[PDB]
């Protein structure tokens, strides 16, 4: 009949206007059946039949209309019911019976009842809660047939927000506050971002709540942590508390997070909340691809050496550049430049740390087409750079400057290694910005050759370091010699008293020591309702010579070029350093291939080597 | 529990299995000797509601989850250039997964399900079925509703519950309503197919006496291919007996003898052949029933003699030996004929085991006809052919997709050498008439029906540019004797020649749709 | 276990009566 | 966040336990370009009790 809508016809003549007729009924029957109390019954018996038929009947009295105050007034009962004589209440057990019926309700009619309990909530929380979750996991479960309702729900709980100042008010219970957190972050999560990141409603007030809730100190290190994971839906749509944003998450790591973790081993308790906390910024952060986040983020990483599992955040980039619009991920790129060539006086080693740890692997997996204008934005202030800061060396700052262009030239290695010479080109490039950005690309190699050849002065305060620097500038060259004069007749670094190879190598190391589906969907849904080498690392180079000499192959009988005839004159003489011959006969034997037809050649300075000499202690080792 | 339905199959960290879990939940079923400890090391049930055995809240949780879970998650199948004709095939599930889990779900529990002890059940005897017929009614191709009821009325009759029934109301209606589905779906049972035929095999045959005590007549043929199964598949005649045995200790013998029959023979082959379930055991188990039986009573195994000649087959396939063959030799070439040889071949290259006899047995049989075919340039074997065809076409649908490989390219030539003008006279004739009368008629061979119906389609194809259509009319086989012979057979009033008729077309659509 | 076999005949519209004895002889 | 931990570990005993002093010194460099002012308010602060607290005893 309710299908057909005739009911009011044979309706009795309700005298008020609410349903007397089915709200008595339903009263004297759900209050009194189940009721315990008031005969000495032990919880009176019921069937699962009567529970089917419960249900009918129930989604018949809400066929009948002007009842939802009558329900509310019902579920608010807190009359405790003793069964055997443990206690509790009597309406919130009715509703944990039928929660289903009552959500289908619930979801005729809102935003009146939706007002009147939220109104007459200051007080009671617990069935709010209850109610509020099936309404989600209902149109979560309804989200492919009904989309307008979850929509809806949001901008009524919105234009009232203000009610729920008993919850999150900082001298609530905590259980109070973390519940309100996880029905808002429920609710959240059902809802899109632009329905309520918009600046509208109660979204200012809501913010500013989230804010005090993730500034309040009565919260600990793991409320808020858990709190965090709902940034997504703030990273954008955003102005002025942004700043504000960094504020009071910066605090939050100043006191919440040291800036070690080793030194808490597996098993402190605040080791593990480190863990779970980057775990849980680091997911949310990768859904938000913010550009400030990952500023924040990338400050927090780089501040020491194998010291917060950096394979992770290494994965977090290469999935980061398989994603996210063109546009975007060049904002973050340039937002996480603009710090990197600022001169914000950090640690050489510590600066370091922040270009290496992310840029490399960063690009290494980005998109071309979008690293372009990047590149374009910043060649000329590179280049500037570049071209400057030389002069003083009496302090560390010059070795931080000198530190910065090892960054530069591995960088330039990193990326020229990816593209080819059309925009970037002799007498035609259209990404040229020194020149004209229509020419001009040979400077760059002297430029960068002339730093990496360097008669070995008598002083270096910066031994590993202005190794180092030689050894990014001969990357550099690597890329460059790569992409271009693919031609034959390589050139090789040392001519006259110059002697640039040992601006590459350490000594005095011992090296080389002796040897869908509708269930899975209901699945995520419920659980949404309840929310829940050696010899390879001891240097840089043999990859990237490895490469060259793949190169040069398909650039490609005694055949003997100048450069491997210098390294057969090389590798024969004992009086080189045996370090030297050691690595590059360690590069010799990453590429026999090509030396297969040339061995034979190859067997002088091979054989005049390690006959009785040491090859890192004595004999079997490594590389035998 | 919708987790544990999405673990692997098994087939007739590491990743887990079903079985994994089972013994617990037998021990959550038996959780008698450890929930007792609990108690007892406890002083808390002194104001506390409850102390009793809750192994029963157990089993009615468990189904109740799995009453609302089987409600959640549906099932269904979509279909696909060629036509099929059975509604069993051309199905592909619209979401597999969903068929993977309940699979999954169907064969965890149907090993954990019986073996407690149904009192806890027997609320559920009539609730669990009823939305269940529902799922049966809608989707009436499912194994689990068969083997699972197979073991629900093993527990009811634990239970007993069908004791007494009105000629109590509620068990007049569950009874009755359990009588009309058994009946409907023993109707039904003609046109399922293994893994679905054994369930419902296993289901009509594990219900009570008294539903059998209605009728048995239906029953008859179903318990003839039941036990013939069973000899291929022991369980079948396993619960077979059972059966028998519990509807004859309480039966009377005096309206099932009147088809005792044709209920007996079906158990010869298993004590002829031989000297969890073995068919030695199975044999022992009839031995002793049959002889719990009086003489006259069991008398009836012999009934199956009408078939003498088909048994027989002795009737010469060539009358005359016309299958000469001098073996090469060096001083002595024995000429040899090979029509006795026959039968055995047939039912080797039919029923072999170790599946090279049959193999070989293919490779032996091209050879012979193939020499027999070279011999025809010199007799009649227009009964060789019509005995002896038929068992080729026979073969031609074998489950063995080696089989069909090496079958079907023969087929093809042997249509392109039929309907060529030197062989379409009077002896294609009687390939074309046993190869039609036989295998669309039978009501079994589906996929014999359907290759009769596409090497039929493609036979349409050189019967027009073999034959000149002048020379269709001066030789009597035209499309005008086929159009009579095929209007005949539609006109049958047996079902299988109108369905035969109805899918010849059918194949033939996208084929006649060119004729102008 | 594995299957097997002796003789893939050759393919064609008609069969081949040019086929020696061993091959009748083998099976 | 070990320079409470160290204050308390001192006061339980009144002592010098000069790990105290590199535990917080450790606390101490890192404010050297990063903008952890807050920081070092609660480090300088610390420093303010542990002055108390070498007040107190021959520290």
């Amino acid at each position: 009949l309710h299908r057909a809508g005739l009911l009011h016809n044979i309706l009795p003549s309700q005298s008020t206007d609410l349903h007397h007729s089915v709200g008595t009924e339903l009263l004297s029957l759900v209050y009194k059946g189940i009721a315990p109390g008031d005969e000495r019954q032990c919880l009176p018996s019921l069937d699962l039949s009567c529970k089917q038929l419960a249900s009918g009947l129930l989604e018949l009295a809400f066929a009948f209309g002007g009842l939802c105050e009558r329900l509310v007034s019902l579920l608010l009962n807190p009359a405790v019911l003793s069964t055997s004589v443990i206690h509790f209440s009597h309406g919130e057990y009715f509703y944990s019976l039928f929660s289903e019926t009552i959500n289908t309700e619930l979801l005729k009619n809102l935003d009146l009842a939706v007002l009147e309990l939220m109104q007459s909530s200051v007080d009671n929380t617990k069935m709010v809660s209850a109610v509020l979750n099936g309404m989600l996991d209902q149109s979560f479960r309804e989200r492919a047939n009904q989309k307008h309702q979850g929509l809806k729900l949001a901008t009524t709980i919105l234009q009232h927000w203000k009610k729920c100042d008993s919850w999150w008010a900082k001298d609530s219970p905590l259980e109070t506050k973390m519940a309100v957190l996880a029905l808002l972050a429920k609710i959240l999560q059902i809802d899109s971002s632009v329905s309520f990141n918009t600046s509208h409603g109660s979204f200012p007030e809501v913010f500013t709540t989230y804010i005090s809730l993730l500034a309040d100190t009565k919260l600990d290190l793991h409320l808020k942590g858990q709190a965090v994971t709902l940034l997504p839906f703030f990273t954008s749509l955003t102005g002025g508390s942004l700043e504000e944003l960094r504020r009071v998450l910066e605090q939050l790591i100043v006191a919440h997070f040291p800036m070690q973790s080793r030194e808490f081993p597996p098993g402190t308790p605040r080791f593990n909340n480190y863990v779970d906390c980057m775990k849980k910024f680091l997911d949310a952060l990768e859904l938000s691809q913010s550009p400030m986040l990952l500023e924040l983020m990338t400050e927090v990483l780089c501040r020491e050496q194998q010291h917060v599992m950096e394979e992770l955040f290494q994965s977090s980039f290469r999935r980061i550049a398989r994603r996210g619009s063109c546009v975007t991920q060049v904002g973050l790129l340039e937002s996480v430049y603009e710090m990197f060539r600022k001169d914000d006086p950090r640690l050489s080693f510590t600066r370091q740390s922040f270009v290496d740890r992310s840029l490399l692997t960063l690009l290494w997996h980005c998109s071309l087409d979008a690293l372009r204008e990047f590149f374009s934005t910043i060649v000329v202030d590179a280049i500037d750079v570049l071209k400057s800061r030389f002069t003083k060396l009496n302090e560390s700052t010059f070795d931080t400057q000198i530190t910065k262009k090892m960054g530069y030239y591995k960088i330039l290695d990193v990326m020229y290694s990816r593209l080819p010479k059309d925009d970037v080109h002799a007498k035609e490039s259209k990404i040229n910005q020194v020149f004209h950005g229509s020419e001009l690309t040979k400077t760059l190699i002297k430029l960068c050759y002339d730093a990496f050849t360097e008669n070995m002065a008598g002083e270096n305060q910066l031994l590993e370091r202005r190794r180092l620097y030689h050894c990014a500038a001969y990357n550099c060259a690597i890329s460059v010699i790569c992409c271009v004069f693919n031609e034959l007749k390589f050139y090789q670094g040392f001519l006259f008293s110059e002697k640039p190879e040992k601006n590459l190598l350490i000594f005095e190391n011992l090296i080389d020591l002796k040897r869908d589906s509708t269930l899975s969907e209901e699945m995520s849904q419920f659980d949404f309702s309840t929310g829940v080498m050696d010899e390879l690392n001891r240097h840089e180079c043999m990859a990237p010579l490895t490469a060259l000499v793949k190169h040069m192959h398909r650039s490609l009988p005694r055949d003997l070029p100048s450069w491997m005839k210098f390294l057969h004159g090389k590798l024969g003489n004992p009086i080189v350093p045996l370090n030297i011959r050691l690595f590059l006969a360690k590069l010799v034997i990453n590429t026999e291939e090509v030396f297969r037809p040339y061995a034979k050649h190859w067997l002088s300075p091979l054989l005049q080597l390690a006959a009785s000499e040491n090859n890192g202690g004595e004999g079997i080792h490594y590389m035998v | 529990l919708i987790r544990i339905c999405s673990k692997p199959v098994v087939l007739p960290w590491k990743v887990p299995t079903y079985k994994d879990y089972v013994d617990l939940f037998r021990h959550l079923l038996s959780s008698d000797q450890m929930m007792d400890s609990i108690l007892a090391d406890e002083a808390f049930f002194s104001v506390n509601s409850s102390s009793e055995s809750l192994n029963h809240l157990l089993y009615d949780e468990f189904v109740k989850s799995v009453l609302k879970i089987v409600e959640k998650l549906d099932l269904t199948l979509e279909i696909q250039m060629i036509p099929t004709s059975d509604p069993a095939a051309n199905l592909h599930p619209a979401k597999p997964k969903d068929f993977s889990a309940f699979i999954n779900l169907v064969e965890f529990c149907r090993e954990i399900l019986p073996e407690k002890q149904a009192e806890f059940f027997e609320p559920w005897v009539y609730s669990f079925s009823y939305e269940l017929i529902l799922q049966s009614t809608r989707l009436p191709l499912i194994s689990g509703f068969y083997k699972l009821l197979s073991i629900t009325v093993r527990n009811a009759k634990k239970i007993k519950y069908f004791e007494g029934v009105s000629p109590d109301p509620e068990k007049y209606s569950c009874f009755a309503l359990f009588v009309k589905f058994g009946k409907e779906v023993a109707v039904k049972m003609k046109q399922y197919k293994d893994e679905l035929l054994a369930s419902c095999l296993t289901f009509l045959l594990s219900l009570p006496h008294n539903i059998i005590e209605l009728d048995v007549r239906a029953y008859v043929p179903a318990l003839q291919m039941a036990f013939k199964l069973g000899l291929s598949y022991t369980p079948l005649a396993e619960v077979g007996l059972n059966a028998l045995e519990e509807w004859s200790i309480y039966i009377d013998r005096h309206v099932m003898q009147p088809y005792y029959k044709d209920i007996l023979p079906c158990l010869d082959g298993y004590l002829k052949t031989s000297a969890a379930i073995s068919l030695e055991e199975i044999r022992i188990r009839v031995v002793q029933m049959l002889g719990s039986l009086g003489g006259q009573i069991n008398k009836n195994l012999l009934t199956v003699t009408s078939s003498d000649e088909m048994m027989k087959s002795y009737v010469a396939w060539d009358r005359e030996k016309r299958l000469s063959f001098a073996v090469p030799f060096r001083e002595m070439k024995p000429v040899i004929f090979l029509d006795v040889f026959l039968p055995r071949v047939t039912e080797l290259a039919l029923t072999a085991s170790d599946r090279q006899t049959k193999v070989a047995a293919c490779e032996l049989l091209h050879s012979m006809v193939m020499f027999m075919l070279g011999k025809a340039t010199q007799p009649p074997m227009y009964q060789l052919y019509k005995r002896t065809f038929p068992v080729l076409l026979r073969l031609a649908c074998d489950v063995d997709q080696v089989t069909r490989q090496l079958y079907e390219p023969l087929v093809m030539q042997l249509i392109h050498w039929f309907t060529n003008n030197k062989k379409f006279e009077s002896q294609d004739t009687v390939a074309l008439l046993e190869a039609i009368l036989d295998g669309i008629v039978d009501p079994v061979d589906s996929t014999l029906r359907d290759f009769c119906g596409r090497c039929i389609r493609e036979f349409l194809k050189w019967s027009i540019k073999q034959i000149t259509p002048q020379q269709q009319e001066k030789s009597p086989v035209n499309t005008k004797s086929l159009f009579k012979r095929l209007y005949s057979l539609a006109l049958h009033p047996n079902a299988f020649k109108r369905l035969g008729a109805s899918l010849a077309f059918n194949n033939i659509y996208r084929e006649f749709r060119e004729e102008e | 276990a594995q299957v097997v076999l002796y003789r893939s005949y050759r393919h064609g519209d008609l069969p081949d009566i040019q086929i020696k004895h061993s091959s009748l002889i083998t099976p | 966040n070990p320079a409470e931990n160290f204050r308390v570990l001192v006061k339980q005993k009144k002592a010098s336990f000069e790990e105290a002093s590199n535990q917080l010194i450790n606390h101490i460099e890192q404010f050297l370009d990063t903008n952890e002012t807050p920081y070092f308010m609660k480090s300088i602060d610390c420093i303010r009790a542990f002055r108390e607290e070498a007040i107190k005893f021959s520290e």
